[PDB]
DNA sequence: TTTTTTTTT
């Protein structure tokens, strides 16, 4: 076969030092992706993402979901599109599509006699990257809301009666109603979806262009930093036809240290199949947390709410402090475990007014 | 289920479609080629009925065979009951007993049952006017119309009943 | 390298009927209960014998194992010498006797014999399959022996394979040729012809000598009193869900079935088989012969936890909190589900027929546990389908015609309201359903029949089933602005048919949030509920039991229930009238009452109703009433 | 060939 990991005894070694070091979750989460600036609470959830959470089957046969749903929203040319083709790259068993082209029959399962399977089949265990999906239809939208917490298509058309498995991980990208976020309406009227379909995306992110001369500066300086770049064994009028990066003026970081992209895969490799269990601690902070947030008023300090608040949010601080926990190749979900996980669910619930409304 | 009925000699051609019957019969198998050129049979065999008696009798209905057998008391104790005046009523009401009033809808009905005059062209046994009459029933959730159409559906001989 | 002394062979297997045993339960004495059903066969009660291999592998006997392996590897082969030690066990018990003659095939067999007297001519002159007439079949329950359809292999022709599946097809019941007699025309020889495989070839010419000398040219005529004709059924299995490897479609197998096994299973169950696996008489087509079938849908006898619960009584708060018990609260609407698991009696007064069972709508905002409850009732109950809305046609729901592209023919093809006929459907994601494919469920849910009459096809189905129903309000979420009618966007004729419909709110609490929040991350620690009260709660096989037992009862209304009953449905029905807010209300609300109560008489296992359960069929129908209020 | 049905675009 033509179309994965390798190990060797020194690659062990690494990998139980940098476990050891001091702050390995955010080491990760800066080498993630380095040519693209900005974005670090992103990156954090991405990490998330590609670590996964515990899957429970209880004494009864009920199941309790493990995998983790992430959108983003925001302007154009920031950089969506770009880290959904990363996640593709670095995630074994993933595939991606747009909701321009996609039917939800193709993308769940359809009838051809026979049986034919979907997107979200085949990426059964794995990952889904679904670009432009505000472009997809509503009735398409409500084929996806079974496969989504159930993990499960059910068919029941002429002759045919199946379930089928289809346990994924999905991460979407779209534009706001307006092609353009309108700042003078409220969050939830620029997403503009219902929320039984918000309520199963574990985190939400809010991606603003704003003109502000400091960011327009650094960022533009960034970009050409990049373009200028050339590799120190090459000629220059050439073409294309160890543990840590040497080279990093194109990282735009000046001074700290990024682990190499294979280091990376052998990393999360590894941290994948770690498997932590919960504690009194933990409990204590989540059960007090979560009803800090229900019951929180936003008209004290002028910000507004980005998501709605469930029960389901519960089960995705759950999966965080466990995804966190297997970052540091730890046995038990700790309190400097779920204090992470609540920092960044509060950095993706609430959002201050922007500047064009104060 | 379907089954396949053989008929030999004089039973042959006495019964329609849309009729419904009883058959008595002798239950028999039979082997089949493997294939039609060759002497080898297939080891499962097929079945069928040989008949010997079919009856379409029954007293549930009104009955089926233009009361040919009725007899001359039985004709007097109806010539008897027709003077009633009452004969609208007792015999409206007595059709579909368990449902409450609706005694203009029962009239209705007791009317597509008894139907006009016959009407037609023998030379050509075409109808020339048309005598059977039709009903529609509309009106709110949870009255019974549905109850109706099952108790003229049950009553006749030839009736059919399709939905939606 | 082969052994072929049967004689030794013989030995051993009758010396394992001797001797394998099980102690009486009070201690008195020992069972042995193969040679029990041996004798069972002698007095012609019976007509097969199923034997587990797992107890002759167990059995405190010498070679056991080498005899256990031997029958597994070439279990083809080794029906024939149980059938033989078995026919020896029989005359040793029968002695001089005969057994009884009960059909026509046994006449002829006895007529027979002594118009041949009037064992080396016996055994020349008739197969053994003629002599001997009753069944022998195998079981294994060791894990060694499970596989999927997708592992049975080249290595596993001719061995005993055992396997779970789900079924797709089956035939009816047909009559399959064992062995053909025939008999001459001019000598009155006969010949006995067995037969094996799906094809025979009938002889032509008397093979008798003196016939054959004398060139008297008689043909030979079959004849069917002397033949041997059996039960015959084909099935075809898929795979269980649990077995298919990943981002994969389940594979299926055809299965032959015989004799006693037959009539066991129809479409839509789950089955245990185990059986042998042949090719069809270089590259070769093969199937599974099925030796013994078991329905995991069915499997006086009574668990001693439910004869606890019997001794016990007043078990109803006890099992509406044993339904979920991971989800917290909900206890009305558990014991709303616990009724609608069970249902009222059917009425055909006078000719005219009533619905007995309930249907229940469920609404409510997202992330309250409609999925989880709908989840644990489909696993609960013992015949039920499961859809969704946007997964579903309305010929899905009902029944399809096919045409089958091989012959050009048209038939019908049962869809989930069939398949799951005297048992429970339930339809998630509700309100998301197309109205064109919502209309089919009208006559399903108060006539309990699907009428069809399309191409060349006029038919009626039986489709007695209730209705579990969930959806989300009109734009997702309940609006406290807007009237019960505008939150559910569904017809009042649609409407009247749903027995009860409840609502279930999410609404920010700083105390219960917590509550919630303890109780959930709890299960999350452990993997069970957390049981703080330590009080009594029933499993999962024991609250299916009793749910059985209960369906057993029909309670009859008391007379005097009468006042209570109708003047209830007239104060009801004031309200409607003067409300601001109001709902529909039609005559289908009294039988309605009439249903509940007798569904918790049948609950109670009484024989009478009782005006407690007509005040609780009320208090229910109050609560499911001021649900779509709140806050007001 | 022509006809009838149910899923898909
Ligand atoms: N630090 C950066 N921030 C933002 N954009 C960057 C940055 N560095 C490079 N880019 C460029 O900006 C573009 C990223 O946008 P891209 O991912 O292609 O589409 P998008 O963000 O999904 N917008 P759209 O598809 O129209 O909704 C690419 O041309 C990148 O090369
Ligand atoms: N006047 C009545 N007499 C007898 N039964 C009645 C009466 N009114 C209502 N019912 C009962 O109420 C139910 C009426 O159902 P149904 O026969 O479908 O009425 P319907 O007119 O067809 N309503 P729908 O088909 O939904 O438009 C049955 O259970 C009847 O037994
Ligand atoms: N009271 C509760 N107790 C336990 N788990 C709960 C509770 N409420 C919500 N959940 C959890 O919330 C998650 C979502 O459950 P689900 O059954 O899909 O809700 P839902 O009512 O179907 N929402 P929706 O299908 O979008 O209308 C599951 O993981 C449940 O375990
Ligand atoms: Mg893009
Ligand atoms: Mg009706
Ligand atoms: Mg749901
Ligand atoms: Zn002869």
């Amino acid at each position: 076969m033509l179309s994965i990991p390798n190990f060797e005894p020194q690659d062990v070694k690494d990998v139980r030092k940098i476990s050891k070091s001091r702050n390995p979750f955010e080491l990760l989460a800066r080498s993630l992706a380095p040519s693209i600036c900005g974005h670090e609470e992103t990156k954090k959830a991405l990490l998330c993402l590609l670590l996964g959470g515990m899957e429970k089957i209880l004494n009864n046969g009920s199941r309790l979901r493990g995998d983790i749903n992430v959108l983003l929203i925001g302007d154009p040319s920031v950089a969506k599109s770009q880290l959904l083709r990363y996640v593709l790259r670095m995630a074994p068993r993933a595939i991606t599509t747009t909701g321009r082209g996609s039917s939800g029959v193709g993308l769940t399962a359809a009838v051809t006699r026979r049986l034919e399977a979907g997107a979200m089949v085949l990426a059964d265990r794995g990952v889904v990257c679904i670009d432009e999906f505000d472009k997809m239809s509503d009735i398409d939208r409500t084929a996806i809301h079974e496969v989504m917490e159930q993990g499960r298509v059910t068919i029941s058309k002429a002759g045919i009666h199946a379930k089928l498995n289809a346990r994924c991980s999905v991460l979407a990208a779209a534009n706001p109603v307006y092609g353009r976020y309108n700042p003078f309406k409220s969050p939830m009227e620029n997403i503009g979806m219902q929320d039984s379909l918000l309520s199963r995306f574990d985190l939400i992110f809010v991606l603003l262009d704003e003109h502000d001369a400091d960011k327009d500066a650094n960022v533009a300086e960034h970009v050409l930093k990049l373009h200028t770049y050339r590799t120190q064994g090459e000629a220059d009028g050439t073409v294309l036809p160890s543990i840590y990066e040497e080279n990093t003026q194109w990282a735009g970081i000046q001074d700290t240290k990024i682990l190499t992209m294979d280091f990376m895969r052998k990393y999360i490799h590894l941290a994948r199949s770690v498997q932590p269990k919960l504690t009194d601690e933990a409990t204590e902070y989540i059960s007090e947390v979560y009803a800090d947030i229900r019951s929180f008023d936003i008209t004290k300090t002028d910000q507004e709410r980005t998501m709605p608040v469930t029960a389901r949010q519960l089960e995705t601080l759950i999966r965080l402090s466990t995804a966190i926990a297997k970052a540091r190749f730890s046995k038990k979900v700790e309190r400097e475990d779920t204090e992470k996980a609540y920092n960044l669910l509060h950095f993706a619930c609430f959002k201050e007014k922007p500047k064009a409304r104060q | 289920h379907t089954v396949s009925v053989y008929a030999h000699g004089s039973l042959v051609e006495s019964v329609q479609p849309g009729d419904r019957i009883t058959v008595t019969g002798i239950f028999r198998a039979t082997g089949m080629k493997v294939n039609p050129k060759q002497r080898a049979l297939a080891s499962v065999y097929r079945t069928s009925i040989d008949a010997l008696h079919f009856r379409k009798m029954d007293t549930s209905r009104l009955h089926q065979d233009n009361g040919e057998t009725i007899t001359e008391e039985r004709i007097q104790q109806i010539i008897e009951l027709s003077k009633r005046p009452d004969i609208m009523d007792a015999l409206a009401q007595s059709i579909a007993p368990s449902i409450y009033e609706h005694d203009d809808v029962k009239r209705g009905l007791l009317c597509l049952l008894f139907g006009g005059t016959r009407k037609d062209d023998e030379t050509t046994n075409k109808t020339k006017l048309r005598s059977e009459i039709n009903i529609l029933l509309c009106g709110d959730p949870g009255t019974s119309k549905s109850q109706m159409l099952q108790y003229v559906y049950r009553l006749l001989p030839r009736s059919q009943y399709t939905s939606g | 390298t082969y052994n072929t002394d049967w004689a030794a062979e013989k030995t051993k297997i009758r010396s394992f009927f001797d001797e394998y045993y099980v102690d009486n339960e009070d201690g008195s004495g020992k069972a042995f209960p193969y040679r029990d059903q041996v004798f069972e066969i002698a007095r012609r009660d019976k007509q097969a014998i199923v034997v587990n291999v797992d107890h002759i592998k167990e059995s405190d006997i010498p070679d056991a194992l080498e005899l256990s392996e031997a029958i597994t590897s070439n279990t083809k082969r080794y029906e024939v010498l149980f059938k033989d030690t078995i026919s020896d066990m029989i005359q040793d018990y029968l002695g001089d006797k005969q057994a009884p003659v009960i059909d026509a095939l046994d006449a002829y067999m006895f007529q027979r014999l002594h118009m041949d007297r009037n064992l080396q001519d016996k055994r020349k002159k008739y197969p053994p399959q003629l002599l001997q007439r009753f069944e022998v079949y195998f079981t294994t329950d060791d894990a060694a022996h499970e596989t999927c359809v997708r592992n049975i292999k080249a290595t596993e022709i001719g061995h005993l394979v055992s396997m779970k599946g789900v079924v797709i097809r089956a035939t009816e019941v047909k009559p399959c040729v064992e062995v053909m007699t025939y008999t001459c025309d001019t000598c009155a020889a006969e010949v006995y012809q067995p037969v094996k495989g799906m094809q025979f070839t009938p002889p032509v010419n008397c093979p008798n000598k003196e016939c054959v000398e004398a060139k008297a040219n008689g043909r030979l005529h079959m004849q069917l009193r002397g033949s041997k004709f059996v039960k015959f059924q084909e099935l075809k299995i898929q795979e269980l869900s649990e077995q298919v490897p990943v981002g994969s479609i389940p594979r299926t197998m055809t299965v032959h079935v015989y004799g006693e096994m037959t009539r066991k299973c129809n479409t839509g169950n789950v089955v245990h088989v185990s059986g042998v696996f042949l090719p069809i008489m270089l590259v070769a087509d093969t199937y599974l012969e099925a030796h013994y079938i078991n329905n995991l849908d069915d499997n006086g006898v009574q668990s001693a936890e439910l004869e606890v619960l019997r001794r016990k009584g007043d078990n109803y708060e006890t099992l509406a909190a044993s339904i979920a018990p991971e989800i917290f609260g909900h206890v009305d609407v558990k014991k709303c589900l616990l009724m609608a698991l069970v249902g009222g009696n059917d009425n055909s007064s006078n000719g005219m027929k009533i619905r007995g069972c309930i249907n229940v709508l469920m609404m409510g905002d997202p992330g309250v546990a409609k999925s989880q409850l709908l989840g644990y009732v489909n696993r609960l109950a013992p015949r039920s389908q499961y859809t969704t809305g946007r997964g579903s046609s309305g010929v899905g729901l009902t029944a399809a015609v096919m045409k089958d592209p091989v012959t050009g023919e048209m038939s019908l093809e049962g869809g989930a309201l069939v398949l799951a006929d005297g048992g429970i459907c339930c339809i998630d994601e509700f309100d998301k359903m197309m109205d064109h494919d919502r209309t089919a469920i009208h006559e399903v849910m108060e006539q309990q029949t699907i009428s069809i009459a399309k191409a060349g096809i006029m038919t009626t189905l039986n489709a007695r089933t209730a209705i579990i129903a969930a959806a989300n309000p009109a734009y997702g979420r309940y609006n406290p602005n807007r009237s019960i009618e505008q939150n559910v966007d569904l017809p009042a004729a649609l409407l009247s048919r749903f027995d009860l419909i409840l609502l279930m709110q999410d609404k920010a609490d700083r105390e219960n949030d917590k509550i919630l929040a303890e109780h959930i991350t709890y299960v999350h620690q452990h993997g069970c509920h957390p049981n703080r009260e330590k009080k009594d709660l029933i499993s999962l096989e024991t609250l299916r039991e009793y749910i059985s037992l209960c369906k057993t009862y029909t309670p009859t209304v008391d007379p005097a229930l009468r006042e209570r009953i109708v003047e209830a449905y007239v104060e009801m029905r004031r309200d409607a009238r003067y409300s601001s807010d109001p709902t529909f209300v039609s005559p289908r609300m009294i039988l309605g009452i009439v249903r509940m109560a007798t569904a918790r008489a049948k609950l109670r296992l009484s024989t009478i109703v009782d005006e407690s359960d007509v005040e609780e069929a009320l208090r229910l129908m109050q609560f499911a009433k001021d649900s779509l209020r709140p806050e007001q």
